[PDB]
RNA sequence: GGCCCAUUCGGGUCUUGUAAUUGGAAUGAGUACAAUGUAAAUACCUUAACGAGGAACAAUUGGAGGGCAAGUCUGGUGCCAG
């Protein structure tokens, strides 16, 4: 049972990296830019209503 | 015959095992702390709930009750000695502020991973159950061991362990003999 | 105050010669 | 209660009614008429499957449990042996 | 620090046995022979005390309960050795046969000491220890404090602060490279930089009323304990 | 006023030196002004401890620039020789750095001293 | 990179990368074969 | 200064040794309101002494 | 410009790892009323139900709504004004407290909701990582709180 | 019967005399399967060793008496003791006040009796 | 990635005064008021335009939390060309030079700092930028440097103190416009480490409501920073 | 290519997949020489040698979905549906 839950948990972490950004040690070395690209009009801001 | 005996359960099933939040909580907890099944969390939750039930009883009592100062300061001393309750927060409302992951952090598995003796919680567990971890002079093989501060200090590899200075394991000497032969 | 008040109570709840000491002494002379 | 307070019931297998039915694994294939040993009231029961209909034969003891409408009962053992156990070839039916 | 305990013949200094500590972190730091006995006690940096019998050329037992490297060990005719663990700041006695432990801790804080007065330096570590008696012992800390202990009381019965004095203040010509002297003087910060001498050595003659302390101040100080064993003087 | 500011008092120096030895045993200690400098450059440090009695004190004021620019709390201790003894190293030490590790066994007591350092500043 | 690798366009540097060329070579062959 | 050889196996050891000292004396100049040459002089003789050892 | 709100960093899938003791609860108007019906006093009802120190919090809309109820519900208004009940300011035009609360719990994942209104419980249930408090039977009940 | 555990806990801090602690590894019951002995277990055990040494032979445990002294003493453990510190006394209900209360005949009963105690 | 010889593809951002450099990598980029030099060792683009050589400076989201907010996708920013900006907590020109690049020569950036030791670099950076004015003073006491500040369209707060809401408040009443901009960077560890990250942010949004800021949006700065968000508001004195 | 949300259309996110190959270590159940233990003996404790890649030294239970034939049946508005 232990290894199954281990594989499930590392599986579960990944789906959270997909849904949302997470901190992964921050910048490591020289800044190489946005790897996935910058999108002009997509705002991920949370608007106070 | 002679008098029978009292024994008690260390855990209790939750009210509703089936909230998705609940299941995701055991998933996070077993993954982070390498727990075998849900019985360990049921045990820890039961024990913590008992402590909190006592603590709220004392918060109910008026300050300077003999019962209150007695029972609560005893609780604080014990929770400090197990290492869960820090020195600077010796008061019952902070006893009311604990969370189970502190108790899981006090599990010997967590220190074996944390101190650097093991590269993972599961590696810590296999090392412990395999008698490679000694608390001072004594070999311990239970991951659920609750480590004290003074016991936290003295975690090491056992003298009899191949990693602590004993002879190489069966595999090493077997391969060495085959290489020589 | 209450801690002491417990202490006198135990003292109350709890020519001068001890039978056991006399038994230990012969054991020591035996030693 | 279906069994008058009991959880299970004995019966004697009288006839496999749908044995002639054409469509394989049919619900009508699936029904067997069983006479309760308690009171002589003839009733019908469900089996696990057309393979498990094949273990059951007439005049053998069968254990019944609550489950084509009109049929409320399920056969769980035959001659003191579990049908599921026979189906997994984990046991042999005693004659 | 070679993680070995080599026994030498007194007459010729020839090696007759070598006893490894069998620990990577087992550097020997203090050795104390039981008085008028063949028992040897070895305090190591592995946070353990190892017990040997020299006539036996064998290791006997390992003792545990220090919370930091064990710098000094002292023993008398009895098997009640005393040890100090440096930064753990705990003076400590053993019974080898029972294996049980005494824990002694100083517990002084400059805030109260200044108040009851109304320079005191917090103790950093206990580096030296010597047994004046089977029931009494003394220790020296890195705040210049030498403390008298008894088995009856966990806390010190008597303490003598800044025994060896305060270290010389750093020179103002080296404190900073600024030309103006007044600029350099501010870097001295008055007297908040000043620190005390450490008690590098502390030895008490067995079952006597005098003991000697040592440091790099340049003088050996001899102290005398009171008849009642409640205080001492220089 | 002094370049040596803030300077921890006798008590606070003790708990800080408790951090350095225990961090040293756990391989979470980079000691010295030079290797203190990189840890700031990589942003991997909780805080940098320095000695106020250094001769000259000048040789460590490049570090606070990096710390305060990087919002890293810092403290000075009166003695370098005492600091070096805490590093587990046979020589005086003028600067030291505790590195960022939420997976460390001593997280709590570091963050304990963290809060007192921030109050001091 | 060296001055020799610095070029006028983004494009022609992509050619100087041998790893990019082999990656492009292999897939075109697969795409033509299925086509 | 490794592109124009400002500080220039044993030769490299002096360069790194001098570089560490140069990184030092830069500090004493920058963070002192009126820097002096007293520490620079004793810093250079230390470089000098190292020179004859190697 | 198109806007896609982030999912809160305090939420692990559907488990909220931020709400920890002491808790903060938003009180709806019905909850004070139903609390009085069951003779369940406000603060202990969370203490015994949740076994943690609880910081009750009421909005201006809820304070406004309790006031407009009328003389029939005086004790409900008073009880909202107990000192241990803190107040939450609002910067929006409407006094409709239901829309005010859903925004806050949508907005921020550190609150428990205390309500029994039917329209509200379904809406908040859809919001992930939000515990729900309600009064039923003889004492309060907490549905979506892993720590219990 | 009068003794209740935590009053001695205060005494130990307020005694100002050391408490004779034992070694860290010496206190595991059995390889971790049984937690650290509670403080009580270390006194009742030493009563046996102190009681064994003089008599010069061991004490065997009767098959019957074994059935109320071993399990429950270590089932209270897994139910109460966590890391070798007892938590059962906390849940249990006892009249703590009576044990400390000056119930002995030498108690304040009239104004003079308490006036004597000031003197 | 962005290696010296390669070429990049620079275009405007949604927000005025901000640009994006496309290519194999996407870089948040803005122009240089002082071409030919970098303030904190940041990397710079050169574009030949009719031919004059215009230069641009890269924004690192990890170093600058404002740049992290852009990557997070802040909906509306009051910092823009031709707007006065009053930036608090000016450790150095790591972000002030970037905030300057947005406002342009027409605007100015009012940089406020407390400690002297960073101020020397802030003053030196201010020389290269004729619009940046360093006001090295305690932001807890705006009255000390009311002498120095003409009015401001937006106030940005980089100050990491427990009482930052009070610093932002006192500055906002004195200097901010009605309907003016307010942008604040929050580190829950600095304010209250005892309670979770989130609840601190709830409390911080509260103060802005009592001293008359209507707050507009918050943005957590993951993956660039932990335990952080950028709350943006409008100062409604009415 | 993997994953997440969404009745609807679609939208959101990035180090991933192996049903691929390969290396050296650790040790438990077992196979067990001894002593100890004891009226003797069993058991307990301690302890030589051997003991893993399908680590075949081969734990289960329950549920949800598939898909395949020169295969079979039934009803149809062909190549469909059950």
């Amino acid at each position: 049972s232990r290894v199954k839950k281990r594989k499930k948990y590392q599986k579960a972490q990944k789906k959270l990296k997909s849904v949302r950004a997470v901190y992964s040690g921050g910048q490591s070395g020289v800044y190489e830019g946005e790897k996935t690209g910058i999108k002009k009009g997509l705002t991920r801001s949370v608007k106070f209503k | 015959p002679r008098a029978p005996r009292t024994y008690s359960k260390t855990y209790s099933t939750p009210k509703r095992p089936y909230e998705s939040s609940r299941l995701d909580a055991e998933l996070k907890l077993a993954g982070e702390f390498g727990l075998k099944n849900k019985k360990e969390i049921y045990r820890i939750s039961f024990q913590l709930s008992k402590i909190r039930r006592a603590a709220r009883d004392l918060l109910t009592r008026d300050e300077k009750d003999p019962k209150r100062l007695f029972e609560g300061n005893a609780l604080i001393r014990r929770l400090v000695r197990v290492g869960v309750l820090s020195e600077d927060k010796k008061k019952l409302d902070y006893v009311l502020a604990l969370k189970v992951e502190d108790f899981l952090e006090r599990r010997l598995q967590t220190q074996v991973y944390k101190l650097g003796l093991a590269k993972s919680v599961h590696h810590a567990r296999v090392l412990i159950t395999q008698r490679h971890i000694a608390v001072g002079k004594q070999i311990v093989n239970i991951p659920s061991f609750m480590v004290r501060l003074d016991s936290e200090k003295h975690i090491d590899f056992a003298p009899t362990s191949p990693f602590g200075g004993a002879r190489p394991g069966r595999v090493a000497r077997r391969n060495a003999a085959r290489k020589a032969e | 105050r209450l801690a002491k008040q417990y202490l006198e109570n135990l003292k109350s709840e709890a020519n001068n010669f001890d039978a056991g000491d006399l038994d230990k002494d012969i054991i020591a002379s035996r030693l | 209660s279906p069994f008058g307070g009991s959880s299970h019931a004995k019966g004697i297998v009288l006839e496999k009614l749908g044995i002639e039915s054409k469509q394989p694994n049919s619900a009508i294939r699936k029904c067997v008429r069983v006479q309760l040993i308690k009171n002589g009231k003839k009733v019908t029961a469900f089996v696990p499957n057309d393979g498990c209909l094949n273990f059951v034969d007439e005049n053998d003891e069968v254990l019944l449990a609550g489950f084509i409408p009109g049929v409320r009962f399920k056969v769980v053992k035959v001659s003191g042996v579990s049908l599921l156990a026979l189906w997994k070839e984990k046991k042999e039916k005693p004659r | 620090r070679d993680r070995k305990l080599i026994v030498w013949s007194t007459e010729s200094l020839s090696p007759v046995k070598v006893i490894p500590t069998k620990d990577r972190r087992g550097e020997v730091l203090s050795l104390a022979f039981r008085k008028n006995s063949d028992q040897l006690y070895a305090s190591c940096a592995d946070f353990k005390i190892r017990t040997y019998s020299i006539n036996q050329f064998s290791q006997l037992e390992i003792l545990y309960g220090h919370h930091d490297i064990v710098e000094d060990i002292s023993a008398l005719a009895m098997e009640r050795c005393v040890t100090v663990g440096a930064r753990d700041r705990t003076a400590m006695l053993w019974k080898i046969p029972d294996e049980t432990r005494l824990t002694f801790r100083g517990g002084d804080e400059p805030q109260k000491l200044l108040r009851r007065w109304m320079l005191f330096f917090c103790e950093g570590s206990i580096d030296v220890v010597s047994m004046v008696d089977d029931f009494h012992f003394i220790t020296g800390s890195d705040n210049g404090n030498i403390c008298l202990w008894s088995l009856a009381k966990k806390k010190p019965i008597f303490t003598e602060r800044i025994a060896h004095g305060i270290l010389p203040e750093p020179s103002f010509n080296d404190i900073s490279g600024e030309t103006d002297e007044e600029l350099r003087k501010r870097q001295l910060q008055g007297k908040k930089l000043l620190q005390p001498f450490w008690i590098t050595s502390l030895y008490a003659i067995p079952y006597s009323n005098v003991f000697i302390s040592g440091s790099w101040s340049g003088s050996l100080k001899v102290w005398k304990i009171s008849d009642n064993l409640r205080s001492f003087e220089l | 006023n002094p370049k040596a500011f803030p300077l921890a008092d006798a008590a606070l120096t003790q708990q800080i030196l408790d951090v350095v030895q225990q961090a040293a045993n756990l391989r979470q200690l980079k000691k010295g002004a030079n290797e203190a400098t990189k840890t700031l450059n990589r942003g991997i440090s909780e805080f940098i401890i320095m000695a106020a009695d250094c001769e000259p004190i000048e040789i460590l004021l490049h570090l606070p620039l990096l710390c305060e620019d990087k919002n890293v709390p810092y403290v000075f201790v009166p003695s370098r020789v005492a600091l070096g003894r805490a590093c587990g190293v046979s020589r005086p030490v003028i600067a030291a750095s505790i590195t960022t590790n939420d997976a460390s066994a001593i997280k709590t007591q570091i963050y304990a001293v963290k809060d007192k350092i921030e109050t001091l500043l | 990179m060296n001055r020799k690798e610095r070029k006028s366009t983004i494009l022609e540097t992509l050619m100087g990368d041998e790893a990019s060329n082999k990656y492009f070579k292999r897939k075109y062959n697969e795409i033509q074969e299925k086509s | 200064g490794a592109e124009k050889a400002l500080f220039r196996k044993n030769k490299g050891r002096i360069s790194r040794y001098l570089a560490n000292k140069c990184s030092m004396a830069s500090r004493i100049d920058n963070y002192s309101e009126e820097p002096s040459n007293v520490f620079g002089s004793v810093l250079k003789k230390q470089v000098e002494q190292r020179l004859e050892f190697y | 410009t198109r806007n896609i709100p982030q999912v809160s960093s305090a939420l692990f899938f559907q488990y909220n790892q931020a709400i920890k003791p002491p808790y903060q609860v938003l009180i709806d108007t019905n909850f004070i009323n139903f609390s009085i019906q069951k003779k369940v006093d406000i603060v202990r009802g969370m203490m015994d139900c949740l076994l943690a120190k609880c910081n009750p919090l009421i909005t201006d809309c809820v304070m406004a709504e309790l006031e407009k109820l009328g003389p029939k519900y005086r004790i409900a208004l008073k009880l909202a004004r107990d000192p241990r009940i803190k107040r939450l300011s609002c910067s929006h035009k409407g006094t409709y407290a239901d829309d005010c609360l859903v925004h806050r719990v949508l907005q921020h994942k550190c609150y428990i909701v205390a309500t029994n209104d039917a329209g509200l419980k379904q809406r908040i249930r859809k919001i992930p990582g939000i515990p729900l408090m309600s009064v039923g039977g003889h004492a309060y009940v907490i549905e979506k709180l892993p720590d219990v | 019967k009068s003794r209740m555990q935590a009053m001695e806990e205060y005494i130990r801090e307020s005694s100002d005399q050391p408490d004779w602690s034992a070694s860290i590894g010496a206190d595991i019951v059995n390889h971790g399967r049984g937690g650290i002995k509670s403080l009580r277990d270390t006194e009742k055990e030493r009563r046996v060793t102190s009681f064994e040494e003089d008599n010069f032979t061991r004490l065997n445990i009767t098959n019957k008496a074994e059935k109320r002294k071993q399990k429950q003493r270590e089932r209270n453990a897994r139910m109460n003791v966590i890391g070798g510190e007892d938590f059962g006394i906390f849940s249990s209900k006892r009249k703590l006040e009576d044990s400390t209360s000056r119930r002995g005949a030498k108690k304040t009963r009239s104004a003079w009796d308490r006036a004597q105690r000031r003197l | 990635g962005a290696r010296g010889g390669a070429k990049v593809v620079i275009e405007p951002h949604r927000h005025a005064g901000v640009y994006i450099a496309r290519g194999k990598e996407d870089l948040l980029v803005t122009k240089n008021m002082a071409p030919g030099e970098s303030v904190y060792g940041e990397k710079r683009i050169s574009v030949e335009e009719p031919p004059t050589k215009v230069e641009y400076r890269v924004w690192n989201p990890f170093r600058s939390k404002l740049a992290a907010g852009i990557m997070g996708g802040l909906d509306e920013l009051f910092i823009a060309p031709g707007k006065k900006v009053l930036y608090l907590g000016a450790a150095s020109g790591t972000s002030v030079s970037h905030v300057s690049d947005v406002v342009g020569p027409e605007g100015v950036v009012y940089a406020v700092e407390f400690s002297h030791r960073p101020g020397r670099e802030l003053i030196s950076m201010a020389k290269k930028r004729p619009n940046i004015i360093p006001i090295i003073e305690d932001a807890r006491h705006p009255q000390k440097y009311r002498m120095l500040i003409g009015m401001v369209d937006c106030v940005f707060a980089d100050v990491a103190q427990p009482d930052q809401a009070r610093i932002i408040a006192l500055n906002s009443h004195m200097f901010l416009k009605d309907q003016g901009g307010v942008v604040i960077s929050i580190k829950a560890n600095c304010i209250d480490s005892t309670v979770d990250a989130e609840t601190v942010f709830a409390r911080e949004v509260q103060k802005l409501r009592e001293e008359r800021i209507k707050p507009l949006e918050q943005l957590t700065l993951e993956p660039y920073e932990r335990d952080h968000c950028i709350v943006v508001g409008r100062y409604m004195r009415s």
